[PDB]
DNA sequence: TTAGGAAAATTTGTTTCATAG
DNA sequence: AACTATGAAACAAATTTTCCT
C-alpha cells in the first residue's frame, strides 16, 4: 500500500523513533543454493538470533518488519541480486512471516507487536544465492557477481503518522560472508578499536575479526577522488595467542605530517594475496 | 548471422576503450560482444575462447590486478605497432 | 532439517600446434 | 619463405555449484 524503492535511501531514525538493532548477525553464514537443502536462519554471535526494536512507537498496533538481504559493498545500500532472503517456518521457528516481492528482490515481512514492545526476534530468516550466470545474464543487470559474495540484513519500516504522512525507518546490519570457501580464506574486520588520531600515530588499534592468522599483515593506504593510491605504508601488527580473536596494529605516522585539514585513510588486513578484507576507515588529524 | 569485418583484437580494443572507465573485466568483454553483434550470440566455445588468447597474447593488452578481481586495459602506443 | 566437507564444474589466463592467405 | 589472424587445445589456479553423509 505504500511507495519506497527499495533502493531509496532511509536514515534510522525520524522525529521520536528510532528501528534499533539489538542483537547483530555473527560474521559468517554460508548461503545455501536451490540445488540444496536449507541451511537455515540467521544465527547470532550469542547462539541465539538477530533482533531488531522500534522506540518512538508508543501506540497500541502491530507494524510490519520488512526484511531483505541489502549489498554490502563501498557504493550506497541497494538490494543485492544474487542473494535473495529465504523464508524458514514451523518447527524450530518462533516468528510468523510473510513473503512479498518487490522487482526482483524478495521480502520477508515479520510483524512488530505491542505486546513484546514492537521487538522482533529474526529467528525465521535464511540466505539463497542465486547462480551468477543467471542474474550477470539479465537483459539490465551490469552489477558483477564473481568474488561478490557479502550481504546486510536490511530492516524497513513504515510508522503511520496520524497527520497522513506515511514515516520510513531503515537500518541495516553488518555485513556476512555467504561464501564457504571466503570464510575459511579471508581475513575480516568486524570491529575496530578506533578510528583516528594525530597525523603522529604510533597508538595502538584493536581490530576484531576472523580468520586473523600469525601471518595477517594491516596496510594502510591513500587514495584520491579518482582511485589512484597515492600512498603505501605497512602498519606494524602483532601476535597474541591467548587472545583469540582480535589483532594490535601500530598506527603507522601519515607521510604528510604538516597538514592543516584532517585526511581520510583507509586499511586492509592480508593473508596471502588474494585474501584481503575489504577497506576499513580511518582518519588523521592535525598535530 | 555475419562474420563482422573486424579483427578479435581490433573489436576487443573497441569495447574496452568505449567502455565508462576504458577498461573492462574479462566477462564484460564478453558482454560487449555478445550484445554488438548477433554473430557472437552463438558459439561462444570458439569466440570466447578466441577473445582469452587475443587478450594475452597481444601486449596491447594488459591486466589490471585490483581489489574486486581483473580488469584489461589497452596500451595506444601499443596497439599502434605491428597494425 | 542443518552442518560440514569436498567432488565437479566452470572461469579466467597461458601456451602450443596447425592452416589459409 | 616468413607472417598473421584464426581454430582448436592442453594445462593450471582461482572460484562457484552440486552432491553426499
Ligand atoms: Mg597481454
Amino acid at each position: 500500500a505504500s511507495l519506497p524503492p527499495l533502493e531509496w535511501p532511509l536514515s534510522s531514525q525520524s522525529g521520536s523513533y528510532e528501528l534499533r538493532i539489538e542483537v547483530q548477525p555473527k560474521p559468517h553464514h554460508r548461503a545455501h543454493y536451490e540445488t540444496e537443502g536449507s541451511r537455515g536462519a540467521v544465527k547470532a554471535p550469542t547462539g541465539g538470533h538477530p533482533v531488531v526494536q522500534l522506540h518512538g512507537y508508543m501506540e497500541n498496533k502491530p507494524l510490519g518488519l520488512q526484511i531483505f538481504i541489502g549489498t554490502a559493498d563501498e557504493r550506497i545500500l541497494k538490494p543485492h541480486a544474487f542473494y535473495q532472503v529465504h523464508r524458514i517456518t514451523g518447527k524450530t521457528v518462533t516468528t510468523t512471516s510473510y513473503e512479498k516481492i518487490v522487482g526482483n528482490t524478495k521480502v520477508l515481512e515479520i510483524p512488530l507487536e505491542p505486546k513484546n514492545n514492537m521487538r522482533a526476534t529474526i529467528d525465521c530468516a535464511g540466505i539463497l544465492k542465486l547462480r551468477n550466470a543467471d542474474i550477470e545474464l539479465r537483459k539490465g543487470e551490469t552489477d558483477i557477481g564473481r568474488k561478490n559474495t557479502r550481504v546486510r540484513l536490511v530492516f524497513r519500516v513504515h510508522i503511520p503518522e496520524s497527520s497522513g504522512r506515511i514515516v520510513s525507518l531503515q537500518t541495516a546490519s553488518n555485513p556476512i560472508e555467504c561464501s564457504q570457501r571466503s570464510a575459511h580464506e579471508l581475513p575480516m574486520v568486524e570491529r575496530q578499536d578506533t578510528d583516528s588520531c594525530l597525523v603522529y600515530g604510533g597508538q595502538q588499534m584493536i581490530l576484531t575479526g576472523q580468520n586473523f592468522t600469525s601471518e595477517s599483515k594491516v596496510v594502510f593506504t591513500e587514495k584520491t577522488t579518482d582511485g589512484q593510491q597515492i600512498w603505501e605504508m605497512e602498519a606494524t601488527v602483532d601476535k597474541d595467542k591467548s587472545q583469540p580473536n582480535m589483532l594490535f596494529v601500530e598506527i603507522p605516522e601519515y607521510r604528510n605530517k604538516h597538514i592543516r585539514t584532517p585526511v581520510k585513510v583507509n586499511f586492509y588486513v592480508i593473508n596471502g594475496k588474494r585474501k584481503r578484507s575489504q577497506p576499513q576507515h580511518f582518519t588523521y588529524h592535525p598535530v | 548471422i555475419v562474420r563482422p569485418p573486424f579483427t578479435y583484437a581490433t573489436l576487443i580494443r573497441q569495447a574496452i576503450m568505449e567502455s565508462s572507465d576504458r577498461q573492462l573485466t574479462l566477462n564484460e568483454i564478453y558482454s560487449w560482444f555478445t550484445r554488438t553483434f548477433a554473430y557472437f550470440r552463438r558459439n561462444a566455445a570458439t569466440w570466447k575462447n578466441a577473445v582469452r588468447h587475443n587478450l594475452s597474447l597481444h601486449k596491447c593488452f594488459v591486466r589490471v590486478e585490483n581489489v574486486k578481481g581483473a580488469v584489461w586495459t589497452v596500451d595506444e602506443v601499443e596497439y599502434q605497432k605491428r597494425r
